[PDB]
DNA sequence: CGCGTACGTGCGTTTAAGCGGTGCTAGAGCTGTCTACGACCAATTGAGCGGCCTCGGCACCGGGATTCTCCAGGGCGGCCGA
DNA sequence: TCGGCCGCCCTGGAGAATCCCGGTGCCGAGGCCGCTCAATTGGTCGTAGACAGCTCTAGCACCGCTTAAACGCACGTACGCGC
C-alpha cells in the first residue's frame, strides 16, 4: 500500500500553510451569488462594484477566521481538539451577537 | 431570476480553509451548516446596512465605500478601500 | 381532507359560537367579512366582556351569564351553529375542556351535510404533554406559527381547527405591515390587535365563498 | 445663583401620563430616561452628521434622520419609528 | 437535631436572592479606598464627587456580573458547575479584553 | 495603602457571582477577580482623570466617569448624561 | 479506561470557478440654472425651570400561612458470608 | 439453608425560608407659582441642493476553454463520550 500520513500531521501542515497565505479562501463567484441572494430580499435589481464584493469577502473571511479562533479556544477549553456548534454558540454568546 | 440556495456555495473545503487560518485542527460535521448560518446572519447585517447607505445616496449600485462605512459603523473597520 | 364548497348563490347567514374572548373579536371580524350573522352566542365568567358587549356591540348578540349554564337544550334551541371558536385574551386546561364539551354539542351527527368549522387557540408556552393530549382530543395536529415574519417577539402560537389552507400559507406582508405601523402604541397593537384582527381574518378568509 | 441645567424630565413625565395615566416614576428612573434620550439623540444626530459628510452635503433634513433611524433601530422598531416620524412630519407640513 | 441544607439549595437560594435584589454588593467605603488607591498612581491629591464613586461602583459591579455570567457559561460549557480562572480568561479572551 | 484591593472581599465577590448566576466558586477565583476588577478600574479611572486634567479641575465629577465609560463602549445611565 | 463513531486522509470522478474575450447599456459622475429652504436679526411672550409643600406611595416591623427542603422511619428485597 | 446488614422507594413531619397581609412612618414625587430667557413669528438674503442633460465607466451578460478544486466513497484510528 502507498504512503499515508497521520491526521494530526496534515492537519497541522494545513494550519501552517493557510496561516502563512493571504489569498481569499472562499471562492469569488459563489460568494458574489450569496451576496446578491441576500441583497435580493432588500431591493430588487441591485448592482455591485467589484471592489464592494471584494471588501465584503475580505471582511467576511476575517470575521469567520476570528470566529474560528474563538471557537478553537472554546474547544481547547472544553478539553477537546474538535470544534462544535456548542463552541460557536459559546463564542458568539460571549462576544455578544446572540 | 430570483437567486436561491446560494448559501451552499460556501462549500465545505472553503469552511475548512477558513478553519485552518483560524488554527483549527479538527472540525465536526455540523460546523459547516452552523458556519453557513453565522456567515449568512453577518452578511444579512452588513449588506442590510450597505443597502441602506445606497438607498440614502439616491443610487442603485452598492459601492465599496458603502460597505466600508457599514463595517466601520458596526465596529469592524476595514482598511484597503477608503474610509 | 377536502370539503365541498356550496356556490355563492345560496347566501345563508353564519351561526357562530364564540366561547372565550376578552375583547369580542369574532362578531366584529364577521362584520368585516362582508357577510351577515345568523346567530352569535357569547358567554364569559367575568363581567368585563359583558360590559364591553353592552357598551359597544349594540345588543345583536345572545349572551349567557356563565359558561357553566349552556346545556344541550340551549344548543338545540338556539339553532345549529356553523362556526365554533375558542381563544383567550392554571385555567387554560379548563378553558379547553369546556370548549371541547361545548364543541361536542355543536358538532353535526353522521348524516348532516352542514359545513362545520371550529378553531382553538393557545401559545407555544404550553406544556408538551398538554399539547399531545389536546392533539389526541381534537384528532388534529396544531400548526406552530411564529411572530417572526411580521414581528420580532418570541411569541409563537399553536393553532387547532378545521380550516382549509392553514399549513404554510401565512407569510409576511409589506402593505398591511406599513398601514399597521402608524401608531405610537404600534407594538401594543402588535401584541393584541395583530393577534386579533389580521391572523383571524387570514385564517377565516375562504368562508365567504361558502356564504 | 442662576443656572438652569436643561432636561427632558417634564416631557418624559408627559409621555408617561399619556401612556400610563396612573403610574408615576422616581427621579433615578427619570435620570435614566433623560440619559437614554440624550444618548439616542446623540446617536441619531451623530449618524446623520456622518451620512451628511459622506454624501457631500451640509443640510440635515428629515431624510438623513430617517436613514439614521433605519440604521440604528433594530428592524421592526425602525419600521415603527420611521412610520411614526413620517406621520408627524406629514402632520407638521400640513398644519395651521 | 441541628438542621443543615445541601450545598446546591442554599447556593441557588442566594442566586435567586441576589438576582432579585438591586443594591450594590461591594461595600461603599472599601471600593472608595480602592478608587483612591488606583487614582493615586495618576495624579496626587485627587478629589471625587460621591455620585462619581457611585457611578464607578454601579458600572464595576455590572461589569463583574456580566463577567461572571460569561464565566458561568464557560464553566457549564466545560461540563462543570464550578467557575475557574480558566473560565475568566476564556471569557475575557473572547470579549477581546486581553491586553 | 496596598490592602485596598483586599477591600473587595471574598463575600462581596461571592455576592457578585451569585447575581451573575454562579453556583460554585473555586478558591482561585477571588484573586483573579480582584485583578480583573483592578485592571478595569485602572482603565476607567485613567480615562476619567485624563478628562479631569482637560477641564483643569481637581475633582472627578460623575459626568467624567460617564464620559469615560461611554468612550470605552459601556454606557452608564442615571448619572447625568 | 473502554467503546465506538465519525471525521480525515487518499483516490477517482466531475462540477464549476477562473480567465479571457466582446457588447451593451444602466447608471455613476460631472456641469449649468435657479429656487426654495435655511441662517441671521429683533420682539415678544409663554413654556420651562427654580423653589416649596403636602401626602400618599413606598419602605419597613411583625404574624400567620405556606412552601419547598431534608432527613428519619417503615417496608422492601437482597446479598451474602461467617 | 439462616437472618444481619445495606442500599431503594415512599411518605411524613420538623424546619427554615418565603409569600401574604396589614399597620405605621417618612420623604421624595406631584403639583402650584414666579420669571426669565429662549421659542416663535415676520422678514431678508445667499447659496445648497433639486432638476435637466451629457457623458463615458464599468457592471452585467454570454460563451469558450481550462484545469483548480469540490463531491463522493472506503477506511481506519484517534478523539469524543460515557462510566
Ligand atoms: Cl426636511
Ligand atoms: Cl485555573
Amino acid at each position: 500500500k502507498p504512503h499515508r500520513y497521520r491526521p494530526g500531521t496534515v492537519a497541522l501542515r494545513e494550519i501552517r500553510r493557510y496561516q502563512k497565505s493571504t489569498e481569499l479562501l472562499i471562492r469569488k463567484l459563489p460568494f458574489q451569488r450569496l451576496v446578491r441572494e441576500i441583497a435580493q430580499d432588500f431591493k430588487t435589481d441591485l448592482r455591485f462594484q467589484s471592489s464592494a464584493v471584494m471588501a465584503l469577502q475580505e471582511a467576511s473571511e476575517a470575521y469567520l477566521v476570528a470566529l474560528f479562533e474563538d471557537t478553537n479556544l472554546c474547544a481547547i477549553h472544553a478539553k477537546r481538539v474538535t470544534i462544535m456548534p456548542k463552541d460557536i454558540q459559546l463564542a458568539r454568546r460571549i462576544r455578544g451577537e446572540r | 431570476k430570483v437567486l436561491r440556495d446560494n448559501i451552499q456555495g460556501i462549500t465545505k473545503p472553503a469552511i475548512r480553509r477558513l478553519a485552518r487560518r483560524g488554527g483549527v485542527k479538527r472540525i465536526s460535521g455540523l460546523i459547516y451548516e452552523e458556519t453557513r448560518g453565522v456567515l449568512k446572519v453577518f452578511l444579512e447585517n452588513v449588506i442590510r446596512d450597505a443597502v441602506t447607505y445606497t438607498e440614502h445616496a439616491k443610487r442603485k449600485t452598492v459601492t465599496a465605500m458603502d460597505v466600508v462605512y457599514a463595517l466601520k459603523r458596526q465596529g469592524r473597520t476595514l482598511y484597503g478601500f477608503g474610509g | 381532507k377536502l370539503y365541498p364548497a356550496i356556490p355563492a348563490a345560496r347566501r345563508r347567514p353564519i351561526r357562530v359560537l364564540s366561547l372565550f374572548d376578552g375583547i369580542a373579536t369574532g362578531y366584529l371580524v364577521l362584520k368585516e367579512l362582508g357577510i351577515k350573522v345568523g346567530k352569535y352566542v357569547a358567554s364569559e365568567v367575568c363581567e368585563e366582556s359583558i360590559a364591553v358587549g353592552t357598551v359597544k356591540h349594540e345588543g345583536n348578540i345572545k349572551y349567557v351569564n356563565d359558561v357553566r349554564n349552556i346545556t344541550k337544550k340551549n344548543i338545540e334551541e338556539w339553532g345549529p351553529f356553523d362556526l365554533v371558536i375558542g381563544g383567550s385574551p392554571e385555567g387554560t386546561g379548563r378553558l379547553f375542556f369546556e370548549f371541547y364539551h361545548l364543541l361536542n354539542y355543536s358538532r353535526p351527527k353522521e348524516g348532516d351535510d352542514r359545513p362545520f368549522f371550529w378553531m382553538f387557540e393557545n401559545v407555544v408556552a404550553m406544556k408538551v404533554g398538554d399539547k399531545r393530549d389536546i392533539s389526541r382530543f381534537l384528532e388534529c395536529n396544531p400548526v406552530m406559527i411564529d411572530a417572526i415574519k411580521v414581528s420580532a417577539a418570541h411569541r409563537a402560537r399553536y393553532f387547532w381547527g378545521n380550516l382549509p389552507g392553514m399549513n404554510r400559507i401565512f407569510g409576511f406582508p409589506v402593505h398591511y405591515t406599513d398601514v399597521s405601523n402608524m401608531g405610537r402604541g404600534a407594538r401594543q397593537k402588535l401584541l393584541g390587535r395583530s393577534w386579533s384582527v389580521p391572523v383571524i381574518r387570514h385564517l377565516f378568509a375562504p368562508l365567504k365563498d361558502y356564504f | 445663583r442662576k443656572t438652569r441645567k436643561e432636561s427632558y424630565a417634564i416631557y418624559v413625565y408627559k409621555v408617561l401620563k399619556q401612556v400610563h395615566p396612573d403610574t408615576g416614576i422616581s427621579s433615578k428612573a427619570m435620570s435614566i430616561m433623560n440619559s437614554f434620550v440624550n444618548d439616542v439623540f446623540e446617536r441619531i444626530a451623530g449618524e446623520a452628521s456622518r451620512l451628511a459628510h459622506y454624501n457631500k452635503r451640509s443640510t440635515i433634513t428629515s431624510r438623513e434622520i430617517q436613514t439614521a433611524v433605519r440604521l440604528l433601530l433594530p428592524g421592526e422598531l425602525a419600521k415603527h419609528a420611521v412610520s411614526e416620524g413620517t406621520k408627524a412630519v406629514t402632520k407638521y407640513t400640513s398644519a395651521k
